């Protein structure tokens, strides 16, 4: 119920030791989120799912289908 | 360099730091306080926005497969080692190389050391093993030797001029990473950008904390002491010089504040397009890679900014 | 294929706007940076800076020139460094929407105007096109870009010998799917068959790493037999 950071000391958040997306920024790495009754959690963002690349000194990686994205940049 | 110390500076603590007559005086200046506050906050977000547009750029966070099999490449000099902060060796040269009373507190960057470190690797992990097809899309694995065979031809050098020269290139590329190791283990006044970035913002504190020691024409530098020394008849008076005072001063570094802030952003955004053109894909913008003929580029992170090896 | 696809793609970002608007927080930052900031310009009107009343011809009335000179001089000092900081934040300001400005103006040249092969500089991924749409106070780009999909995990080699000769491939790459060998395309797989004019000659088989043997065809053994 008291969570203590790098950042300040967290009051009214469950410190969980999972790692989702960052939600509501907080510092030191910590973001705190509403989620799963509920109530806010405080984690340590994680930054992706991690992902190795079969690299080998003879395996290549060749498309064969194609999309179309059409993203939108405001300026 | 890639983003300041987000700094907050509380206005009343700063000018009338435990008075109530002072800061009831303040009141009568208007939204001055909530002003400052909010272009404060204004440039400690933009710090990690800053950040996350320069670094974090990849979906995903590849990793090196276990064996090092590169065509005879040798990255260990930036690659991570888990014997740390677990960052690489010439992150490490580069995080060595670079060395409270009144509201002035310092919030903590949203990204930690690590994570920085974690989006490096990332980056560095997909340059080696995919080429710029994971800044495209998918990740797709391809030989390193093969990689650079494309990196020359797209260049104008047809690829047997590379594997005829293999081994050869190997070499020039392995004793050039070392090269700059020494560089960077031996002076240090190549990373003087970020260390004059620093010391500006200290120097600017600095100044902020030492003009609290001036009386701007009034009786004592102290607040406390003019309530006590006088009445409130003259004490109104003095209280409101040293309140005029202080807060010209708190504006002056304010702004000085924005327009660095704004500096900083411009360097951000301009290392934002450095990674994603010279990093994330290979360039054909003269000199805007190093001199020379573009082959790729290899991030490192450093104490707020960021440092790329350009392979020409 | 790619005629539906790219339909199919500007109905998306016509729901992703009509649905959520977050999307525009850009444009709507700058607006309500600069409405804030004539708010408070206005709402320092009402602040007495140290003087008797906010109001100016209640402090000509309640007293003497002798002392509404001074009353005055105080509430002018403060509007007047009220109005200096509201100039310097707009000057500030508009140095960041110039800066976006320029950016615009780059991107239009070299994204609309053209295609482009700065990587991430025109949308992720390839690119292909842009668009432009108008918006108040502001741009809006439909970067059409190209995404390759999915991949499959092919042998390759960076040369083939045939006749003690090494062959490099002109514009392509060599895959083999473990029974043959092709040259195909960087980004999207096609096989060919490995003809002497998908590919060119050079040096021998001693020198090149990881070469593998195989026979190149040639056009023009069959009319040389014929
Ligand atoms: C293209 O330039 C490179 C520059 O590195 C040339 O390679 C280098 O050539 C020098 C001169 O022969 C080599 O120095 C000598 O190395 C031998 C090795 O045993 C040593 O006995 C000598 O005392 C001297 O140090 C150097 O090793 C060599 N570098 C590499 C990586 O092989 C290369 O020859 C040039 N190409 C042509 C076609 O000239
Ligand atoms: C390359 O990727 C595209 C992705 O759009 C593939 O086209 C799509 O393939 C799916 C799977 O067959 C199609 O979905 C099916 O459509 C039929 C149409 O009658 C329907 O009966 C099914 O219930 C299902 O919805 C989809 O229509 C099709 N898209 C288009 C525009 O044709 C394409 O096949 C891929 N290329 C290769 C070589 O795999
Ligand atoms: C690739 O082939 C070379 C040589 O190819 C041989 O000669 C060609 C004309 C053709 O008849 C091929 O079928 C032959 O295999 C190989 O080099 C030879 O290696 C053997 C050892 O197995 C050695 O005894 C020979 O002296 C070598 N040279 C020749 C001219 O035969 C090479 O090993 C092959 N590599 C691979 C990976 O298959
Ligand atoms: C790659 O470079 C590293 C150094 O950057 C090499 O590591 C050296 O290895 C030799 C022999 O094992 C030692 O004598 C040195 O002390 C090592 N130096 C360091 C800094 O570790 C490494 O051998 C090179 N090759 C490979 C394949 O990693
Ligand atoms: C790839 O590595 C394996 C590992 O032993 C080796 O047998 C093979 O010859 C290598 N091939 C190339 C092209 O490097």
């Amino acid at each position: 119920n008291v969570f203590q950071t790098r950042a300040g000391c967290l009051i009214g958040a469950e410190h969980v030791n999972n790692s989702y997306e960052c939600d509501i920024p907080i510092g030191a790495g910590i973001c705190a989120s509403y989620q799963t009754s509920q109530s806010i959690i405080a984690y340590t963002m994680s930054l992706g799912a991690e992902n190795s690349v079969a690299y080998s000194n003879n395996s290549i990686a060749i498309p064969t289908n194609f999309t179309i994205s059409v993203t939108t940049e405001i300026l | 360099p890639v983003s300041m110390t987000k700094t907050s500076v509380d206005c009343t603590m700063y000018i009338c730091g435990d008075s109530t007559e002072c800061s009831n005086l303040l009141l009568q200046y208007g939204s001055f306080c909530t002003q400052l506050n909010r272009a404060l906050t204004g440039i400690a977000v933009e710090q990690d926005k800053n950040t996350q547009e320069v670094f974090a750029q990849v979906k995903q966070i590849y990793k090196t497969p276990p064996i090092k099999d590169f065509g005879g490449f040798n990255f260990s000099q930036i690659l991570p080692d888990p014997s740390k902060s677990k960052r690489s060796f010439i992150e490490d040269l580069l995080f060595n190389k670079v060395t409270k009373f009144n509201g002035l507190t310092v919030l903590p960057p949203l990204l930690t050391d690590e994570m920085i470190a974690q989006y490096t690797s990332a980056l560095l992990a997909g340059t080696i093993t995919s080429g710029w097809t994971f800044g495209a899309g998918a990740a797709l694995q391809i030989p390193f030797a093969m990689q650079m065979a494309y990196r020359f031809n797209g260049i104008g050098v047809t690829q047997n001029v590379l594997y005829e020269n293999q081994k050869l290139i190997a070499n020039q590329f392995n004793s050039a990473i070392g090269k700059i190791q020494d560089s960077l283990s031996s002076t240090a006044s190549a990373l003087g950008k970020l260390q004059d970035v620093v010391n500006q913002n200290a120097q600017a504190l600095n100044t902020l904390v030492k003009q609290l020691s001036s009386n701007f024409g009034a009786i004592s530098s102290v607040l406390n002491d003019i309530l006590s020394r006088l009445d409130p008849p003259e004490a109104e008076v003095q209280i409101d010089r040293l309140i005029t005072g202080r807060l010209q001063s708190l504006q002056t570094y304010v702004t000085q504040q924005l327009i660095r802030a704004a500096e900083i952003r411009a360097s951000a955004n301009l290392a934002a397009t450095k990674m994603s053109e010279c990093v994330l894909g290979q360039s054909k913008r003269v000199d805007f890679c190093g001199k020379g003929y573009h082959l790729m580029s290899f991030p490192q992170s450093a104490p707020h900014g960021v440092v790329f090896l350009h392979v020409t | 294929l790619i005629a539906n696809q790219f339909n199919s793609a500007i109905g998306k970002i016509q729901d992703s706007l009509s649905s959520t608007a977050s999307a525009l927080g850009k444009l709507q930052d700058v607006v309500n940076q600069n409405a804030q900031a004539l708010n408070t310009l206005v709402k320092q009107l009402s602040s007495n800076f140290g003087a008797i009343s906010s109001v100016l011809n209640d402090i000509l009335s309640r007293l003497d020139p002798p002392e509404a000179e001074v009353q005055i001089d105080r509430l002018i000092t403060g509007r007047l460094q009220s109005l200096q900081t509201y100039v310097t934040q707009q000057l500030i300001r508009a140095a960041e929407i110039r800066a976006s400005a320029n950016l615009a103006a780059t991107k239009m040249s070299e994204c609309v105007l053209g295609q482009s092969k700065r990587v991430d500089f025109c949308g992720k991924g390839y690119h292909l096109m842009s668009f432009p749409q108008s918006a108040p106070h502001g741009v809006v780009f439909l970067h059409v870009t190209y995404v390759p999909a999915q991949e499959k995990n092919f042998t390759t080699a960076p040369a083939i010998c045939h006749d003690g000769k090494a062959h490099f491939p002109r514009e392509g790459v060599f895959v083999s799917n473990g029974t043959h060998w092709f040259v195909t395309q960087r980004n999207f797989y096609e096989p060919q068959i490995i003809t002497t004019d998908n590919t060119f000659v050079s040096g021998n088989c001693d020198v090149v790493i990881g070469i593998v043997n195989n026979t190149v065809y040639d056009p023009l053994q069959p009319e040389l037999d014929s």
